[PDB]
């Protein structure tokens, strides 16, 4: 959470960085999402919630594997596949 | 850090079934290698169980044998798949080494080899295994056959008794034969694995003869579920017998007890020594009878001496692919004769397809290889 | 000296895989029980009873 | 004619944004807009319907060999949810 | 040039396509057996043939796995059969004579 | 001679009734970890 | 209202622990009503058993 708000605070620094987060998430969200809302969001979340979230979307799902150069060793989608769930969970 | 690869143990475990690149090419032809590795528990797993209730001595043999049929909590299951499996551990053996010879796979030297003192083992190991019961296939297949050593010049005498504890078979021959038919199994077991440790060395050899370096498949999901069904396929055909057809390819006379008196004009080895035994007698010959039979299987050391094709499987050769069946046709025909009386027709056709049998593994398969050489511009 | 695996973290992770532990006893439980044919404990299950009348 | 076809198609005021961030005072960026850009979708077009049709996912995978690189890339994911949901943060 | 060098031609065609290897895309050299000479003439391949046989086997490889064949138009048409690793196996071996050559004096 | 006899083939009953539905089964499960490789699409592109 | 499949893969299938669960729930249950069925029709095919036998001797 910490290296998110770090992120998102250094992120916004400076005429273009915020310009166009602007003009891009008007695009997006509608409206601009004032920082005092990231960090409300951010604040929320605890061990509890990314478990919770992670698990939806990375928990036994499908993956999409790209792959290039000396793959050779890059393991069959089936091997990635089952490494999406564990036995013991 | 992933323990799978880097523990001693899984290491092994690792190389053997589970990150072993194999080729994403192989068929059916590859699966009597597992088929023969469970057909080697099976037998050794039924096979225990039998002895917590066999016996030995001559006078309780027959008797424990049924006892265990008709008392032990089913015995029968057990005795059957064991005598079954038996059979099955044979249909593999000669698959595999069918699979080997059309697809080249015997250019693995050792491999190979190794796999052809697994053959002499386990037909040593199952010859011992029926004179168990001690019914009258027993007795005189027990005498039959190791007599053969008595044409061995200057000293078969001796050795023919010396393997018998006497001056026939009796008291120190039963016993003598259930210890024996008790270490082989866990010694083939060994050699199993040494014939498994030089295959690994070089990978497996596929339907193409080519070279699947260029696109190897893990062993992981493929092949160990490709066993998996496979295997199944195995139970089907073991159960098959033994719960609906019991005695389809046992000689109905082990049963009624021995008698060093009687001998019973038909008795042949089991199914699975047919072949052999045509070859033996279709030679007018104590000497070269056996001489013939052992050259009838320690030939197949010999092939990797007469590969001639500039090609490994026989995938791309439709003469040699020709020859090959006239090959298993022709042990079909050798099998068929074995069964048979040593009269008329039966003994001339042996006789001829005896030398045939010879004829077209040292001339004809390297002659039918040559010219393909020849028609290829190779 | 098992002191390394006390403290808040440990505490939560132990907490995780709470539910995991107990319905992998669940699991060895009915599964002694069905591979023994527990006498005792299946004839409690409603159907199931083959040494009934 | 192929991109002037797009630009019309693609370039209407319902999905621009004049963004801008510092030394200005946002009534003078508004009469600057109204100035420059008024007149843009003085037609709202008849039956252009730009909308996006959701993207089906792929558990899938792509090797593009080549043992001529000295390294690998690898890009393994899994189907997100997408800029407006909570999930993100 | 013969009536019957085309008969001796006819029974090499026909071999070719009885073989079978073209059915796969093969080449009648994607199909020798590797051995210490056809090791290192394989070695000795410059990229773009070496590149091209292990497409070529990696193809069939396939194929064979699915236990199909390619479409008739595109079998290797025997005489289109480039026999592209012979000079360098028949280099390698002449290379290799000389020296068992050598050691006999 | 062979008191186990119809036990054998009520057994029996159950193998093929067993096996009648594990051989479509775990022949079913092998396709899925083939279906991979079977479906699997090569291209070759070389340079120029 | 989702599938059957959908609704039996949330409930059951996704962690390996229910999932186990759900089998060794499901091979009792098995075992069971397969042997019923099972020997029944070893039985309505047959008919000349000890079981319609015994009517006749209750007594000694
Ligand atoms: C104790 C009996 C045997 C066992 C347990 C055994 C086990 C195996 C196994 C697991 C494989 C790899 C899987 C496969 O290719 O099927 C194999 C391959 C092979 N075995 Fe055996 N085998 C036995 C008897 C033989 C025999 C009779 C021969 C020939 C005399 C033989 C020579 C070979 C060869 C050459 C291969 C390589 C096959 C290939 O690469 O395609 N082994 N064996
Ligand atoms: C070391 C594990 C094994 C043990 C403990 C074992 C022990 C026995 C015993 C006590 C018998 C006599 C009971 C009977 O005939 O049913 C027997 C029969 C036999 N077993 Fe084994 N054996 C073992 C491995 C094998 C192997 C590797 C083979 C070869 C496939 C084999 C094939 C036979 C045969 C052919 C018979 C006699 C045939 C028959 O039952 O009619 N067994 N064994
Ligand atoms: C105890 C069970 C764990 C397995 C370890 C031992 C067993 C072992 O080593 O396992 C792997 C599975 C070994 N190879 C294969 O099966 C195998 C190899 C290529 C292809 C296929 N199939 C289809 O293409 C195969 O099936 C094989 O099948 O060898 C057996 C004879 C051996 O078995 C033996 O040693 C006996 C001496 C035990």
């Amino acid at each position: 959470k910490n290296l998110l708000r770090n992120a998102l605070v250094s992120h916004l620094d400076g005429t273009t960085p915020v310009c166009e987060d602007i003009g891009r998430s008007l695009l997006t969200y509608g409206r601009r999402i004032p920082l005092a809302e990231w960090e409300s969001r951010i604040a929320e979340v605890d061990a509890r919630v990314v478990r919770e979230v992670c698990s939806k979307y990375f928990y036994d799902q499908c993956p999409a594997v790209a792959g290039f150069g000396p793959i050779e060793q890059l393991p069959d989608y089936n091997r990635i596949r089952s490494g999406m769930f564990w036995l013991r969970f | 850090t992933n323990i799978r690869k880097s523990h001693p143990l899984m290491k092994i475990v690792n190389n053997a079934f589970i990150d072993l690149p194999a080729p994403s090419n192989i068929s059916s032809w590859w699966n009597f290698g597992s088929l023969l590795g469970i057909c080697l528990i099976l037998q050794i797993l039924t096979g225990l169980f039998l002895a917590m209730h066999y016996t030995s001595d001559t006078t309780t043999a027959f008797s424990s044998v049924t006892h265990i049929c008709r008392d032990v909590n089913y015995g029968w299951i057990i005795r059957y798949m064991h005598a079954n499996g038996a059979s099955m551990f044979f249909i593999c053996l000669y698959m595999h080494v069918g699979r080997g010879l059309y697809y080249g796979s015997y250019t693995f030297l050792e491999t190979w080899n190794i796999g052809v003192i697994l053959l002499l083992t386990v037909m040593a190991t199952a010859f011992m295994g029926y004179v168990l019961p001690w019914g009258q296939m027993s007795f005189w297949g027990a005498t039959v056959i190791t007599n053969l050593l008595s044409a061995i010049p200057y000293i078969g005498t001796n050795l023919v008794e010396w393997i018998w504890g006497g001056f026939s078979v009796d008291k120190a021959t039963l016993t003598r034969f259930f210890a024996f038919h008790f270490i082989l199994p866990f010694i083939i077991m060994a050699i199993a694995m040494v014939h498994l440790l030089f295959l690994h060395e070089t990978g497996s050899n596929n339907p193409t003869g080519i070279s699947s370096d260029v696109d190897k498949i893990p062993f992981h999901p493929y092949y160990t579920i490709k066993d998996i069904l496979g295997a199944l396929l195995l139970i089907l055909a073991l159960m098959l017998l033994v719960l609906f057809a019991p005695d389809l390819l046992g000689d109905p006379d082990n049963y009624t007890p021995a008698n060093p008196l009687n001998t019973p004009p038909h008795i042949k080895p089991e199914w699975y020594f047919l072949f052999a035994y045509a070859i033996l007698r279709s030679i007018p010959n104590k000497l070269g009878g056996v001489l013939a039979l052992a050259f009838s299987i320690l030939i197949l050391a010999l092939i990797p001496l007469l590969h001639t094709s500039k090609q490994r499987s026989m995938m791309f050769r439709p003469l040699s692919q020709c020859l090959f069946w006239a090959l298993v046709a022709d042990l079909l025909t050798l099998t068929w004769i074995g069964g048979q009386p040593v009269e008329h027709p039966y003994i001339t056709i042996g006789q001829l397809a005896s030398v045939l049998y010879f004829l077209l593994i040292l001339v004809l398969m390297p002659t039918a290889g040559t010219i393909e050489n020849k028609l290829l511009k190779w | 000296m098992l002191t390394r695996f006390l403290g808040p973290r440990y505490r939560q992770l132990a907490r995780n895989w709470v539910p995991t532990a107990q319905l992998w006893g669940a699991v060895g439980a009915v599964g002694l029980v069905w591979a023994t044919d527990w006498r005792l404990i299946l004839d409690w299950v409603p159907y199931i009873n083959g040494k009934f009348k | 004619a192929d991109l002037t076809e797009y630009l019309s198609r693609h370039y209407k005021a319902p999905r621009m944004v004049l963004a801008a961030a510092g030394g200005l005072e946002h009534r003078q960026l508004l009469d600057l807009a109204q100035k420059h850009f008024s007149g843009l979708s003085g037609t709202y077009d008849e039956d252009a319907v730009p909308t996006l049709s959701p993207c089906r996912f792929t558990g899938s995978q792509i090797c593009h060999r080549e043992d001529g690189l000295p390294l690998a890339h690898v890009a393994i994911a899994v189907e997100g949810p997408g800029w407006a949901h909570p999930d993100n943060v | 040039v013969s009536a019957s060098s085309r008969w001796l031609e006819g029974i090499r065609k026909w071999y070719y396509n009885a073989a079978g290897f073209n059915k796969l895309g093969l080449m009648r050299d994607d199909t020798i057996h590797e051995n210490d000479d056809v090791k290192e003439a394989i070695r000795r391949l410059p990229e773009n043939l070496y590149d091209d046989r292990v497409f070529r086997i990696k193809r069939a490889l396939d194929l064979s796995m699915r236990q199909q064949i390619l479409p008739k138009e595109q079998w290797t048409k025997y005489e289109e059969d480039k026999s592209y690793l012979e000079p360098y196996l028949k280099e390698v071996i002449r290379e290799r004579k000389e020296r068992e050559e050598w050691a006999k004096k | 001679a062979e008191p186990e006899h119809d036990h054998r083939k009520r057994m029996g009953l159950k193998m093929l009734l067993m096996m009648g539905l594990l051989l479509p089964l775990v022949y079913a499960m092998k396709r899925h970890k083939w279906s991979v490789l079977k479906s699997r699409k090569l291209a070759y592109r070389p340079p120029k | 209202a989702p599938t059957l499949t959908a609704r039996l893969y949330s409930l059951l299938f996704r962690r390996t622990s229910t999932f186990a669960l759900t089998i060794v729930v499901g091979a009792l249950f098995f075992e069971r009503a397969f042997d019923q069925g099972a020997d029944a029709i070893y039985e309505h095919i047959n008919e000349g058993k000890l079981w319609k036998h015994i009517k006749h001797k209750y007594e000694n």
